[PDB]
């Protein structure tokens, strides 16, 4: 049992940041002032975030 | 296109349609000026008749 629990833990931790799969990142910004966009501060809409 | 993007242009596109209506009003005003010109053209038309 301990051996299974160790192996499963490595898969879970691996499966978080290292093997994660994420969103498309389509970008549209309302403020006209924003002339340059960081492209990493893009987040999903609040309605979609609740479902996720 | 993104629906937020579409919503923003439709605000602007509706604004453009309003501008087109204003332009149609301007064209009608131009037609009225043309009609005043046509009334002076009317003396020449009487001479032509």
């Amino acid at each position: 049992t301990f051996e299974h629990l160790n192996r499963d833990t490595l898969r879970y931790i691996n499966l978080l940041k290292r093997l994660s799969v994420d969103l498309a990142k389509q970008v549209e910004v309302s403020d006209p002032s924003v002339t340059v966009y960081e492209m990493d501060k893009w987040v999903p809409s609040e309605k979609l975030q609740g479902i996720l | 296109k993104g629906p937020k993007e579409l919503e923003s242009i439709n605000a602007s596109m509706k604004s453009d349609i309003e501008n087109v209506r204003q332009e149609v009003s301007s064209y009608k005003e131009k037609w009225l000026r043309d009609a005043e010109i046509f009334g002076k053209i009317t003396s020449i038309f009487k001479e032509e008749l």
